[PDB]
């Protein structure tokens, strides 16, 4: 239950590292789906079963389908960027990578030194998440519906063809 | 048996890589991809924090996070479609009309 | 840490591994053997699927705990479902979901 | 090296692999049954030999990874979605607490086969046709889950064996008739079955995504298609028709009889019910089936909370 | 806990705005009518204000583990609803000049008002996050409502990408905080610490990332660069809403978070916010020096005024009168921004199409629009902290609060930034009255003019006699 967590975390890290340093959009989305599967494996290794279930049902099964759908619709076949590839020349990526490494080392220094009994991995089932969702989190559910309705309206208003 | 610090470090690494891909990539689709990596890394951090404390609040936070991620994905891809429609180009540096 | 749960874990692992290995090995046998010689309504329907799938996941979480939430949870989910149906009726009536205008 | 935990885990491994081989062989047998009704095993073996030894050709202007990955998805998605179905007491592959949620993950991954095949087939008409097909499958996967959620509400949990045990007295086809018909429609739509076989037939700027797939990848698509309807029929049995529960016959016999009956019913409504239009399919889905699932879930919740003393 | 009927009558503004959203959506689905849907939206927002009165007839209590309703929530709910009503009134003629659908605007204004009310009542990290997103997403739609324009579409893209980055930063911050402290409530962030161990590195890191997200949302330096481009590119009623309601609601939830959290009295966070406020005041006032566009000028103005508010926030847990200082300043700044952006919207209405320019050209405005020139020079004087105006009363409040807590660097920053503000505000106010070489008739345009006239008169009278506003704000005290 720990070996699965470490191997899935390593797979997720390597997959998003390949995502941010790739040029083909479909390959980037495929490696992104691979990392989402890995992070769902991370969730299942921790006992958050419902989180992994919604990770593959929705994140790697609805949102990334929309990203792939848009990629095929706009038909990116080397529109002046696949022939340039600025993110491989060092003057574009060394600076932001240095800044990100500094932020990572600051956050990691914050993480260490914090008391840790370990993660038990006890399965928090979907019925407990459902009880909490419609119990002490009622307005969160109703206004998450309101938020998704707002997103529906704005995405229709922008993206319609006419 | 799994330390909380290791899960949080993994989430921080994913967030850092997502922000790196958000910054260094000029293409707007890859900015949206980096945004998805960042919000999913934050949701993973919330799930790890909930799983350490044994509370159901982490997965509820995950659910709210992915609802926001889906709606902002819809906005990002609709705006990407409108940009590709009116400019035939996904250039995020070129359409920069208002400046100081 | 019973023998039944570890037996089921190993059985599930063997099922997944043998299934993916069977597909991969049969593709490998196929490749190795044998001699040689757009419209924006699609975005609209995918976006609607994404949004309605997230509201579906909310109902997924609700349905497994209908007994424990009582009538108050029924009222909350009825408000949720009514907002969802109002959005669906709005999309249908203003022509978002009409495929042939 | 003799101990009965090792013996038990080897027996469960044997049960899982036996289930897997029976599923793939029943899918191949259904492929031949549909080919014939519209030695037999010798003819299937000869077909498999032809698909093995024909050259697997990849287009030069096509991505190799996506083209190779689409039939693997079309097979393995529902072939792994079968793993939650209990065919007999003590003969279930995995007793997951997520269950039909795991089935929903596999359906959501199954749409990637159509999308990947359409993109890797370097053709505008094939891309448009597969994009219409993926739009239809999304439009029916939007309510597949809720059509199952009615039964989850009645059983009170996501586990498969718990649903089967709640089907001890009355099978949920009788209370959840609308959930049953919506699940049947969405399952027949997800696996690309008739009526919704080829949505590109309504327009000549679109072509099928099965074209440019030749030989063994085409065979992967075919066998995965029939395996997908194997597991759709088995899930329909275990969610609406008692699973393995029956009065006289042994439980596996009852499950096999129900699954075979739904298999021939799917063959029959391939053979009988004609072709609707594409906009008719979209309108029917988005304007009938999803509100039907929502109203059925509300009525199910009201009935459950009414019958709670 | 469960929701009692007393909690439900405390829920009345949220429920009324949600029912208004549903009713407006169903009216759009019936028939696309601009006038009926505008009337329905303004009726729902006015009913939400009367519902605020009925909430005050009830008590103050914690309706959810998520929401807490008190006079704080009432005051911020009233400010957000007034900003939303003004946005609808200004947006009606601008939408009368529009070609496409013009009721989704009112739908989005209602949803963003709902998010503002939720941020007013927010007592939870989940509630804070959900209110921020419910403000942001309708603003994503409204900023790019004229998506055919170049400026509006790029403002929409900039706001979308940067706010998604800010929301991810904020969410990771609360993830780190929930990793440190086992509860997500406001009152329990740092509760399990003692003997001076409030400076937990993980809690400080989490609160820093939430500081990044909120400092984007409040246009604070160095997360301020988005402000003038989005303010200029957006439609003028959207600029009105984005300057008033979003800033008011997000700053209210920031104040409530820093008041309730035991980690609010941490010297590290206090010094970091002091640096952010100093930089915000100085940078906004310096950058608005050489601006010819009124909307970018008002964006840098918003940066400086939020810096003044943040200065009032730094003295939250040392003084006592910080709450009423922020309330008075926010009422004055709301009315000032409403008047200024309303004049801008009234001379940019009706809409001239995606091809025609939307420049204001304020020079010589008195010679053809004398009333709007008088209103805008009143609002420009009010934004400068000039006496006989309410913005001076808020300025004096901020100065008193900073002096009381011995924040001398911030007091000097307010003095210097007010001098720079004097320069550019009086430049605009006297450019209104010069001579211009060159470069309506409906009751809704008159309604918008009446709105800005009433805002200017309120600013003048409450600058002369600020006691009723102080009395109203002082009884709007949150739970102790
Ligand atoms: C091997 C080296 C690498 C080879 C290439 C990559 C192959 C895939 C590697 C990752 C997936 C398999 C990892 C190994 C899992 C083995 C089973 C295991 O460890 O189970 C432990 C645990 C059982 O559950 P629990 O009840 O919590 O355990 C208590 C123990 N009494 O289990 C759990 O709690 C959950 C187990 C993890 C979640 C399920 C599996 C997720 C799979 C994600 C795949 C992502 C995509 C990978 C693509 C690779 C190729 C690019
Ligand atoms: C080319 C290869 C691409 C990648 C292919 C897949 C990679 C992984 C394959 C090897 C998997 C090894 C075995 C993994 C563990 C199996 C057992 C398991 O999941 O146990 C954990 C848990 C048990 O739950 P339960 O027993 O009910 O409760 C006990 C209390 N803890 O049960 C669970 O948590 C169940 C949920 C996890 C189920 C994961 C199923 C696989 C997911 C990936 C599908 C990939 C599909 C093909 C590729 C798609 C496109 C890339
Ligand atoms: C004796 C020392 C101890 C006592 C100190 C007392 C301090 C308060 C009283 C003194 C205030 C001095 C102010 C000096 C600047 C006066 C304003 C001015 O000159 O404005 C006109 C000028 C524009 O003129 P022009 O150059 O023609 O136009 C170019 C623009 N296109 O405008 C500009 O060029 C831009 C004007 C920007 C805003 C005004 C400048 C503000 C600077 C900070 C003010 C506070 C200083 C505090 C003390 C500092 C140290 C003495
Ligand atoms: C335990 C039995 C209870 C029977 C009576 C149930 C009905 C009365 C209480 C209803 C409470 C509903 C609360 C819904 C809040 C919705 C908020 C929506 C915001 C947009
Ligand atoms: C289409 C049917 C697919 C079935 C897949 C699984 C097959 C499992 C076979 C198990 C056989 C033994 C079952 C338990 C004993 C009861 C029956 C005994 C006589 C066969
Ligand atoms: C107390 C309020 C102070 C601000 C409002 C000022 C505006 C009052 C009404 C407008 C009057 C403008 C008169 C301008 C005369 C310009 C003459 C130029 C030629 C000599
Ligand atoms: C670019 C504009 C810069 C404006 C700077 C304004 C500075 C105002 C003067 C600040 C003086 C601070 C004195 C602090 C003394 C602290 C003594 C503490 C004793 C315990």
């Amino acid at each position: 239950m720990e070996f699965a967590f470490y191997i899935c975390g390593l797979i997720a890290i390597l997959a998003t590292l390949r995502v941010i340093t790739h040029t083909n959009p479909v390959h980037a989305l495929l490696y992104l789906i691979i990392s989402l599967l890995a992070i769902s494996g991370v969730f299942f290794s921790l006992g958050a079963y419902f989180a992994g279930a919604l990770e593959i049902i929705v994140y790697a099964g609805a949102i990334m389908v929309l990203f792939v759908f848009v990629v095929m619709m706009l038909n990116l076949g080397g529109s002046e960027i696949e022939q340039e590839r600025q993110w491989l020349k060092p003057q574009v990526w060394i600076g932001p990578a240095i800044l990100s490494a500094i932020m990572l080392v600051v956050i990691v220094y914050a993480i260490l030194g914090v008391n840790d009994q370990g993660i038990d991995g006890t399965p928090i089932s979907a019925k407990a998440v459902g009880i909490t969702l419609f119990g002490p989190y009622v307005l969160a559910v109703e206004l998450a519906s309101m938020l998704l309705l707002a997103g529906l309206v704005v995405a229709f208003h922008v993206g319609r063809e006419e | 048996m799994i330390p909380l610090q290791h899960g949080l470090i993994l989430a921080a690494i994913l967030f850092v890589l997502g922000l790196t891909g958000l910054v260094i990539r000029r293409n707007l689709l890859f900015m949206l991809i980096g945004l998805e990596i960042m919000i999913n890394a934050s949701a993973l951090a919330f799930v790890v924090a909930g799983s350490y404390w044994g509370q159901t609040d982490g997965q509820v936070m995950y659910i709210l996070a992915i609802s926001l991620a889906a709606a902002e994905a819809s906005i990002g891809l609709a705006l990407l479609l409108q940009l590709h429609r009116r400019r035939q180009n996904l250039n995020i540096d070129s359409v920069s009309e208002m400046r100081g | 840490t019973s023998t039944e749960v570890i037996a089921h874990h190993w059985a599930f692992a063997i099922f997944l591994i043998v299934a993916i290995g069977l597909c991969c090995l049969m593709l490998v046998g196929g490749w190795f053997l044998g001699g040689r010689a757009l419209s924006a309504k699609f975005y609209l329907v995918a976006m609607f699927f994404v949004i309605f799938d997230v509201e579906a996941l909310y109902l997924f979480a609700w349905s497994t705990s209908i007994r424990e939430s009582g009538w108050v949870g029924f009222v909350e989910a009825a408000i949720f479902i009514f907002v969802l149906l109002a959005g669906l009726v709005y999309l249908v009536r203003i022509g978002a979901l009409d495929w042939t205008p | 090296w003799i101990s009965p935990e090792l013996i038990e885990i080897l027996l469960t491994i044997l049960k899982a692999v036996v289930i897997l081989l029976v599923v793939v062989t029943c899918g191949a047998f259904m492929s031949f049954g549909e080919r014939r009704l519209l030695g037999g095993s010798l003819q299937l073996v000869a077909d498999m030999i032809k698909m093995f030894f024909k050259e697997d050709w990849i287009p030069k202007f096509s991505d190799r990874v996506i083209f190779t990955l689409a039939p693997m998805i079309a097979f393995t998605s529902l072939l792994l979605a079968f793993a939650i179905v209990p065919v007999s007491p003590g003969w279930v592959v995995a007793d997951l607490n997520i269950g039909i949620l795991f089935f929903l993950m596999m359906a959501g991954l199954a749409v990637y086969a159509v999308l990947f095949a359409g993109w890797s087939s370097n053709n505008k008409y094939s891309l448009l046709g597969a994009m219409r097909a993926s739009a239809q499958t999304l439009s029916y996967e939007v309510f597949l889950g809720l059509s199952l959620m009615g039964v989850v509400a009645q059983a009170g949990s996501f586990n498969m064996t718990d649903i089967v045990n709640s089907q001890a007295h009355v099978w949920n086809v009788i209370p959840q008739f609308f959930g049953f018909i919506t699940f049947a429609i969405a399952g027949v739509a997800v696996c690309h079955r008739h009526p919704f076989d080829q949505p590109e037939a309504e327009q000549e700027l679109a072509d099928g995504y099965h074209i440019e797939y030749s030989g063994m990848k085409f065979g992967l698509f075919f066998v995965g298609e029939y395996i997908g309807i194997v597991t759709i029929s088995a899930l329909m049995v275990t969610l609406f028709f008692g699973g393995w529960q029956g009065p006289l016959l042994p439980p596996f016999i009852w499950f096999a009889l129900k699954t075979a009956f739904f298999m021939m019913m799917f063959i029959l409504i391939r053979a009988s019910l004609p072709r609707p239009r594409y906009d008719q399919v979209m309108s029917f889905g988005w304007k009938i089936c999803l509100p039907l699932t929502l109203i059925n879930l509300l009525v199910t919740a009201a009935v459950i909370l009414w019958q709670a003393q | 806990m469960t929701i009692t009927p007393q909690n439900l009558i405390a829920l009345l503004p949220l429920l009324i705005v949600g029912l208004t959203v549903v009713v407006v959506m169903l009216s759009i689905a019936w028939r696309r009518n601009h006038f009926l849907n505008a009337t329905l939206s303004v009726i729902g927002l006015n009913a939400a204000l009367v519902s605020l009165w009925f909430v005050g007839q009830a008590g103050a209590m914690d309706v959810t583990p998520l929401m807490r309703v008190d006079g704080f929530a009432m005051l911020y709910t009233g400010l957000v609803l007034l900003a939303s009503l003004a946005t609808c009134t200004f947006a009606y003629p601008w939408l009368e000049g529009y070609n496409d659908n013009k009721d989704e605007f009112y739908l989005l204004v209602l949803i963003a008002a709902l998010g503002g009310i939720l941020l007013a009542n927010a007592n939870h990290l989940a509630s804070l996050f959900l209110g921020i997103e419910l403000i942001s997403l309708p603003l994503f739609g409204l900023v790019g409502y004229a998506f055919r324009q170049k400026r509006s579409l790029e403002a929409s893209i900039k706001y979308t990408i940067l706010s998604a980055a800010a929301s991810s930063f904020l969410l990771f911050g609360m993830a780190l905080v929930y990793a440190q402290s086992g509860d997500l409530s406001f009152v329990a962030l740092g509760k399990n610490l003692g003997d001076g161990m409030l400076n937990e590195p993980l809690l400080l890191a989490g609160f820093g990332l939430m500081i990044v997200g909120l400092g984007f949302k409040l246009s604070l330096v160095p997360f301020h660069l988005w402000t003038p481009d989005v303010y200029q590119g957006a439609p003028a009623p959207v600029s009105t809403f984005l300057a008033t309601a979003s800033k008011i609601a997000i700053f209210g939830v920031v104040m409530r978070l820093f008041l309730y959290a035991p980690v609010g009295d941490s010297e590290a966070i206090r010094v970091v916010l002091a640096i952010i406020a100093f930089a915000s005041i100085i940078f906004g006032n310096l950058m608005a020096l050489s601006q010819t566009n009124i909307k970018r000028l008002l964006g840098y103005s918003s940066i400086s005024h939020l810096g003044y508010l943040l200065v009032a926030l730094i003295a939250l847990q040392t003084g006592e009168m910080s709450m009423e200082a922020v309330g008075v300043y926010l009422a004055g700044y709301l009315f000032s921004s409403l008047g200024a952006f309303g004049v801008v919207s009234l001379m940019s209405s009706p809409y001239r199409g995606p091809d025609a320019d939307s420049l204001f050209s304020y020079r010589g405005l008195f010679w053809h629009r004398p009333i709007l020139a008088a209103v805008m020079t009143v609002m420009m004087l009010s934004l400068a902290g000039i006496p006989m105006t309410l913005g001076f009363i808020g300025k004096f409040y901020v100065l008193a609060v900073g002096v009381q807590a011995h924040l001398w660097w911030l007091v000097g920053a307010v003095v210097v930034g007010s001098a720079i503000g004097l320069y550019y505000y009086l430049r605009v106010a006297v450019s209104l009255y010069l001579h211009a070489p060159e470069q309506p008739s409906n009751w809704q345009y008159s309604a918008g003019g009446i709105v800005v006239l009433i805002s200017a008169l309120l600013v003048l009278v409450l600058g002369v006699w600020p006691q009723p506003l102080i009395s109203i704000v002082r009884l709007a005290m949150p739970l102790m």
